[PDB]
Parts: C-alpha cells; sequence; structure tokens
RNA sequence: CGCUCAAACAUUAAGUGGUGUUGUGCCACUUC
RNA sequence: ACCCCCGCCGUUAGUUGCCAGCGGUUCGGCCGGGCACUCUAACGGGACUGCCCGCGAAAGCGGGAGGAAGGAGGGGACGACGUCUGGUCAGCAUGGCCCUUACGGCCUGGGCGACACACGUGCUACAAUGCCCACUACAAAGCGAUGCCACCCGGCAACGGGGAGCUAAUCGCAAAAAGGUGGGCCCAGUUCGGAUUGGGGUCUGCAACCCGACCCCAUGAAGCCGGAAUCGCUAGUAAUCGCGGAUCAGC
C-alpha cells in the first residue's frame, strides 16, 4: 500500500509517504505550490513522477525539516526516488541512469582562517 | 609597572570599573581566556601539554 | 503653492512634497496629512482650495521651520563660539565634533583635499 | 521514575560507565532503557599560533562534553543498594533526581 | 541601503531594533 | 549623557557652597573636568586643569548644561 | 588550467522550456545567485514576445542568440616579442558563452526601465540583426577581416 | 584633444631614470 | 597512511521526533500511546584499479557496469635537513649592561583618539536585477542562572517597571536575512545615497568635555561606478544574504 525512501541535502532532510491516490502533494501541512509559492525551482521536485508516468496516480504526504526553501525540493528529488524504487525494483534499472538516486555532497564547505570565505585571502598588497 | 601591575588585580581597592582580567601565569592583561584565567600564548603551551583536562587538538 | 512662506513644493506626492521644506521630512509629512486628513497619494496640482489654506495655516503655525530654524542654528553654534567651549572649538574651526578621525577622512567639515608635501 | 545524567570530557570512559549502569540496574530488578546519547556540546576557543604579530597559521582546539542519559522506572530496595557499591567512575560526572 | 539608520534595511544591520523595527 | 541627578563631584561643591556663605572670591584650583556646571556656581572663575596647567576661565549663565572640561582644551594648539 | 583539458560544466534543462541554452543564459542575467530574478525577467520576456509578434517565444530565442553568434574572432599570439592580434575561429563552446553574454550587454544598455523588457525587446531585434548587441557581433567580426593579414600565425 | 613643467601617486626588494596617469599653462642602468 | 568532519547502510538508545497507527483533542506532537522514520551520538560496514574491456614489460593509464560514494570521493590535523645572523628578550624564561629617596611605587588628570598631508586594509553606496512599507516562510553551528529574560503595562523608540521559567536537545538570545505576496516611488543628485550637524533623550559605569553605545525630530553632504595600476576565486567555489561566538560592566 504505502511507499517510502529518504532523502537528504543539506541539513535539509526529508521523509517521503506516498498513498495511491489522485495527485494531491500535502507537504508538512501546506498545499504543494503554495509552500513554494513564487519558485521557478519548484516544479524540478516532481520529476520522478514522470519519468513513471504516476504523477496523476499517486498522491505523496511529504516531512520535510531543515535547511532553506531552495535546498529543500533537493532533498525531495532523493526521497520521491528512494519511495518508488523500495515497492518497485525494477524502474531502478532506468531510474539511476538518468541520475536520481545520488547523496549530491555538494556542501558549504568550512571557512578557514586566513579567511574571510575561506576561499578569499585578503586584498593583497604590497605598497 | 610590570611585577607591581600583577599585584594590583588582586586588591580592586576602588570602584569595580577598574577590574581587569589577568593571566595567572605569565601576568599579561591581553587575551585572557576567562574559561581558562590564562592568556592566549600559554594556555596553548599548557594545551600542548595535555595538562589542560579534556583540552585536545581539534580539525574539521 | 507657496507653503514655507516662500517654498513652493508642487507636482508631486504631496506626503513627499513636504520633504523638501527645510525643517520637514519623512516623519513630519506623515503626520500634518493626519491631523489635516488629507491624501498622502494625490499631487499638490489638485487639492482643495481650502486644503492649500488648510496646511497653510497649520503647518506654518505648528512649529518653526523655514529660514528661522536655520536662524537659530546658527545662533546656538553662535554660544558655542562667543565664550569658547569645545564643542564650540569644532565649528571654530570646522573639525568634526564627534571626536572622530582627522589623521584621515574627516573631509565632510575639511573640504577638498589640499595636499601639499 | 529516577534519572540521572552523565557528563564528561572523554566518551571513552563516559561511554563505558553509562554501560555499566544497566548490567547492575537491569539484572537485578527494574526495566531500564538503555545508554540515551544526548547531544554534544564543544567549546572552540581559537587561537593566534604565534607569540606576536602573526595573526594567521593559528592554532584551535575544543573541550568536547558527551552528555548520556537512562532511566530506571523501578528504584528497587536491591537496585538502590546496587547502585551504590558497585559505581566506580573517575572523570566523570554523575547527578540523581526523583 | 545598509548604512542607514532610520530603514528597515539599516536596523537589520546595526543590531538594534528602535521604532523602525517589529518589538513588545 | 546622564539625567538624573546631574553628575558632579562634592569637593568642588565643598569649597563653593562656602564662597555662597559670605560671597567671598571667586578663585580654586580643580581637578574635576568631567563634572557639570552648577546653575548656582555662576560668576566664580574656576581653574582647571588639562594635563599642562590650571587655565582660569570666567562662567556665565550661558554655559551651564555643559562641563569644565568643555572650557579647558586639553590639545595645545587651539 | 595547465593539467588536464577540462571537461566542460554540464548544467541541469530549463524548467519550463527543457533546454541547455535557455539556463544557460539565464544564470548570465543572474546576479550574486538571485536566480529567481533572470528566470523570472526571461520569462516576462517571452511574454512580450507572444503580445509583439505571434511567433513562439524560444523560437525568437534561438533565432536570436544565433546571429549574435562570433564567427571568427580576433585574439593575441606571441611571436618572439612582437605582439599581434592574430584571428582565428572561435572555439563551438565559445560561440555560446559569447553570445549569451553579448546580449547581456545591449539589454542592460537599453534605455528601457524593467528588465524583462530589455531582454525581451532586445531578443526581438538580435533575431532581426539590427539590434544593439548583434552590433556586438558586427565588429569583432571586422576585427578578424581586416586582421586577415597576419593570418599565417592560425596555429 | 594635443603640447611643456614642478609635485602627490602608481611600476621595482631598493635606488636611479624613464614611463604610465592625474595634477599645470594652453622595462633600462645601479646597489659602497 | 594510522586521526577527525562530511557523503551511503546497519547495530546499540528513545524526555529529540512522529494522527506515520489508532483513540481523546482547548484539533497545538497537546494526552494516551509507539522506536518505525527524522534526528541525536557512539560502534562498525563500505572502495581494494576490485570487476569488464582497451593500451602496457611492469608500474600505470584511458573507457564501462555495480554502487551513496571511484582511481586520493570533497575538507581538515600533520610542515622535513635548513634558509631568511627573519620576529619577539614587551607573554615568560634568561647571560651581559645601566638605575636604586632613584630609570623604582602611589594617585588625579592628560595622552595612546592631537591633523596642512601621504599608503595598507576595510565597510556603505552612488539605485529600477532597485528603494520603501505590510503581511508571510525556511537554517546551521553555537551561547546563557545576580546571565538568557516568556508575557502584560507605559513609551514614537533606545528603555524601564512587573514578573514566569531556565545551571539548559526541556526555558531563553530567536524575528535569520535575501526570499514570497500586495502596495507606493517612476529616472530625478531622488522615497537613490545617509556623510555631517542642531535640539531633545536612554542605558552601562564612581564619571562619558577631552573620547562611549544607541533613540526620535531635524538637517540631509561627496557621491551619476571610479586613472596609472592593482586584488581574489577552478564549484557549492566567487559573489551575494544573514546569524552567533571568543574578547566585555559598556564599547
Ligand atoms: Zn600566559
Amino acid at each position: 500500500e504505502q511507499y517510502y525512501g529518504t532523502g537528504r541535502r543539506k541539513e535539509a532532510v526529508a521523509r517521503v509517504f506516498l498513498r495511491p491516490g489522485n495527485g494531491k502533494v500535502t507537504v508538512n501541512g501546506q498545499d504543494f505550490n503554495e509552500y513554494f509559492q513564487g519558485l521557478v525551482r519548484a516544479v524540478a521536485a516532481l520529476e520522478p513522477l514522470r519519468a513513471v508516468d504516476a504523477l496523476g496516480r499517486f498522491d505523496a504526504y511529504i516531512t520535510v525539516r531543515g535547511g532553506g526553501k531552495s535546498g529543500q525540493i533537493d532533498a525531495i528529488k532523493l526521497g520521491i526516488a528512494r519511495a518508488l524504487v523500495q515497492y518497485n525494483p525494477d524502474y531502478r534499472a532506468k531510474l539511476k541512469p538518468l541520475g536520481f538516486l545520488t547523496r549530491d555532497a555538494r556542501v558549504v564547505e568550512r571557512k578557514k582562517y586566513g579567511k574571510h570565505k575561506a576561499r578569499r585571502a585578503p586584498q593583497y598588497s604590497k605598497r | 609597572a610590570r611585577k607591581a601591575l600583577i599585584e594590583k588585580a588582586k586588591r580592586t581597592p576602588k570602584f569595580k570599573v577598574r577590574a581587569y582580567t589577568r593571566c595567572v601565569r605569565c601576568g599579561r592583561a591581553r587575551s585572557v581566556y576567562r574559561f581558562f584565567g590564562l592568556c592566549r600564548i600559554c594556555l596553548r603551551e599548557l594545551a600542548h601539554k595535555g595538562q589542560l583536562p579534556g583540552v585536545r587538538k581539534a580539525s574539521w | 503653492a507657496r507653503i514655507a512662506g516662500v517654498e513652493i513644493p508642487r507636482n508631486k506626492r504631496v506626503d513627499v512634497a513636504l520633504t523638501y521644506i527645510y525643517g520637514i521630512g519623512k516623519a513630519r509629512a506623515k503626520e500634518a496629512l493626519e491631523k489635516t486628513g488629507i491624501n498622502p497619494a494625490t499631487r499638490v496640482k489638485d487639492l482643495t482650495e481650502a486644503e492649500v489654506v488648510r496646511l497653510r495655516e497649520y503647518v506654518e503655525n505648528t512649529w518653526k521651520l523655514e529660514g528661522e530654524l536655520r536662524a537659530e542654528v546658527a545662533a546656538n553654534i553662535k554660544r558655542l563660539m562667543d565664550i569658547g567651549c569645545y564643542r564650540g572649538l569644532r565649528h571654530r574651526r570646522g573639525l568634526p565634533v564627534r571626536g572622530q578621525r582627522t589623521r584621515t577622512n574627516a573631509r565632510t567639515r575639511k573640504g577638498p583635499r589640499k595636499t601639499v608635501a | 521514575k529516577i534519572r540521572i545524567k552523565l557528563r564528561g570530557f572523554d566518551h571513552k570512559t563516559l561511554d563505558a560507565s553509562a554501560q555499566k549502569i544497566v548490567e547492575a540496574a537491569r539484572r537485578s530488578g527494574a526495566q531500564v532503557s538503555g545508554p540515551i546519547p544526548l547531544p554534544t556540546r564543544v567549546r572552540r576557543f581559537t587561537v593566534i599560533r604565534g607569540p606576536f604579530k602573526h595573526k594567521d597559521s593559528r592554532e584551535h582546539f575544543e573541550l568536547r562534553t558527551h552528555n548520556r542519559l537512562v532511566d530506571i522506572i523501578n528504584p528497587n530496595r536491591k537496585t538502590i543498594e546496587q547502585l551504590m557499591t558497585l559505581d566506580l567512575p573517575t572523570g566523570v560526572e554523575i547527578e540523581i533526581k526523583t | 541601503g545598509k548604512g542607514d539608520r532610520r530603514t528597515r534595511r539599516g536596523k537589520i544591520w546595526r543590531g538594534t531594533y528602535g521604532k523602525y523595527r517589529p518589538r513588545k | 549623557s546622564l539625567k538624573k541627578g546631574v553628575f558632579v563631584d562634592d569637593h568642588l561643591l565643598e569649597k563653593v557652597l562656602e564662597l555662597n556663605a559670605k560671597g567671598e572670591k571667586r578663585l580654586i584650583k580643580t581637578w574635576s573636568r568631567r563634572s557639570t556646571i552648577v546653575p548656582e556656581m555662576v560668576g566664580h572663575t574656576i581653574a582647571v586643569y588639562n594635563g599642562k596647567q590650571h587655565v582660569p576661565v570666567y562662567i556665565t549663565e550661558n554655559m551651564v548644561g555643559h562641563k569644565l572640561g568643555e572650557f579647558a582644551p586639553t590639545r595645545t594648539y587651539r | 588550467a595547465r593539467r588536464r583539458r577540462a571537461e566542460v560544466r554540464q548544467l541541469q534543462p530549463d524548467l519550463v522550456y527543457g533546454d541547455v541554452l535557455v539556463t544557460a543564459f539565464i544564470n548570465k542575467i543572474m546576479r550574486d545567485g538571485k536566480k529567481n530574478l533572470a528566470a523570472r525577467i526571461f520569462y516576462d520576456a517571452c511574454k512580450i514576445i507572444q503580445e509583439k509578434t505571434g511567433q513562439e517565444p524560444l523560437k525568437v530565442f534561438k533565432q536570436a542568440v544565433e546571429n549574435v553568434k562570433p564567427r571568427m574572432e580576433v585574439r593575441s599570439r606571441r611571436v618572439g616579442g612582437a605582439n599581434y592580434q592574430v584571428p582565428m575561429e572561435v572555439s563551438p563552446r565559445r560561440q555560446q558563452s559569447l553570445a549569451l553574454r553579448w546580449l547581456v550587454q545591449a539589454a542592460n544598455q537599453r534605455p528601457e526601465r524593467r528588465a524583462a523588457v530589455r531582454i525581451a525587446h532586445e531578443l526581438m531585434d538580435a533575431a532581426e540583426g539590427k539590434g544593439g548587441a548583434v552590433k556586438k557581433k558586427e565588429d569583432v567580426e571586422r576585427m578578424a577581416e581586416a586582421n586577415r593579414a597576419y593570418a599565417h600565425y592560425r596555429w
């Protein structure tokens, strides 16, 4: 009946509860498009659903938390992917290749000392 | 005004305003950690010395 | 319309028009429109004859501004000059009066740069 | 019905006493929750490495503090005594309330 | 601007709240 | 800038409150350039210190809410 | 880069047009990471397209950048001290860096107030050619033509 | 815009000169 | 390389979270309830050019699959024999040298903040990718018992009074900001830019003249993107937006 996966991204983790139904997509309450009002990066989240044609056949109650706004949508990508690959192991052959099951470890690297921004040495001089 | 200076921070005969932190070991007035009671210089030594409880080299 | 006796704010936001008045800014402009209940939107070219009179009778009679205000500012300084204090000696020479920088910067009351060296 | 807080600077010795607690307690009366690994405070004091005008290449340490929790529903008359003559910490901190 | 002493975009820089920033 | 109890030092009020008793002179050595000019110390001539010496300066009616240090420069070049 | 050829960086397709050229120029209008602005600006421009000209936005966008697309640039080569300006080919991955950029310039040169309409009306003149962004292409191309003299250093 | 000058400044580890550019009237040689 | 953080998974834990599961609901993870997940923080697993092929004498290299992660996965800790007769004897140590009603000690105050000027480093901008204002939303790592101060009242506000809880994953600094939506301004030295200055005012502290921080009215400057030259960055980097901490009565 249910589907589930666990996707993270920059402190912003997200659960994924999948249940057969309409196209309802509630994330921690909040209507889908509503919680991303005026955000073009939104529509990228529901990508692993048109790669399976099961966008108008699957609801999904998400539970994301942490990080900023735009980074969250990346923790919903990894999640929706792991959820429709669990109860469906065969969708993995054509899912992983297109790139959907990767942590993506691109994280803001620690700021160094002797720098303002890790990779930002004080405007050099010599005068 | 080095020796006598240290014995001045133990008295506080006047206003609390004139009170300041003093390095226990050395005698510096600048860079005294309110946690250790030491100055930035030596607490580093006594940090190479492991004579500081818990204090350990850090890396992340 | 001439409101500050000689100052004539026209053809723009009535609220912001009072800004160009010497002694009136962005805080007193929201005050005179609410004590006379005037529209902070419509321009100056279009308001009641009794409204130009309304804000002219009120504003120019509510406090000091225009030139009689600048008048006092000079005096207040001329009192720091006469006896000669420190908060006076800084007008008297033209340097900053907040113990600020003088070894560098302070060109606001030091004029243009002079070089010479 | 009884709570205990274990604070320490060395989680190695802290975790050994945290586990030492369960053995005696459980195996003598009361249902006892295992070692609860609570969040970790860390006092990182960065310092200038050199002794003079060398504001850079400096060095910084940290004072980690490990906090663990354990609970014990029934304070068995058999465990209250089982937790006084078997408790031998060292550089560890413990607290007991009701 | 951030260098203003009388704006929302200023008080968010100078730490203070004052009249131009929400409070009790 | 202070508001409750206009600050000062008691010594100076000490040596001047006796000057209001029988109105003698107006001369006195001072060291409290910090203190606030008393509206009641009008007409005296106090000698205020500035690290160098004492400056005899006359007090009037206009200058009150200020301090003695204001009328006693510390930068040789004024 | 002295070690490896440094393989080109692949960016993700558009979220409304699904094209690696669109977003390639989007982040180009992008300032300080505010990817939203340039994106909205971009689409509000394509809405101007469907109002001015009955044509499809991405069409006038494909033809626009192609027009301001340098065929042969002018570069500098060192042949024993002397420093010429030897003209030659424009790497197929440079034509795309430049063109997308060279529209950015003239759209920021336009008198128009709103940013959307400066990239909209500009991309409506790049597909035409008469635009003041193509006038940054026609120019660099002339520099190559006139320099076709010192061509025997084409390496 | 071009042309001459005495400085502030910039190029060099430094010096020197040059020069760059503003201001003004209309890479070379050397480091006891 | 042996160490730490971050990437994937599992063990151990359930005062952190969860109508996922059901029941009650002031329908708020608030009560019961549960360890699943999230997380928290310890223990391990994993990646060895191991597999495939191609190139090669080997080492090694290039390509592909598996995989969370390939060829050192990203990041840190770690800097040789010596060089700079570099730096510091003013952190301390310490040979030599000089002073000793004094080159030592006290205090108040001044000064280290002085300005005809020059360099380094900086922040804010000179605006429509913006300025303003209202509502609305999302972090990490941290720090806090005469410190963090929930909420109520006054006040334009800085703030003060009243007063709850909290030695803290339980209370608090806590609004994160840019974002989103609606509104105004309409290219102007401006509702850009907030330098300077007058007046009033709050708090720390014996005391803010020299010299503090901040609030309000007002005043609102140079400034229309910067010469020669010169500066940083190979990716979650630059840039851009915020937040906290050490130092501290305050700054
Ligand atoms: Zn020390």
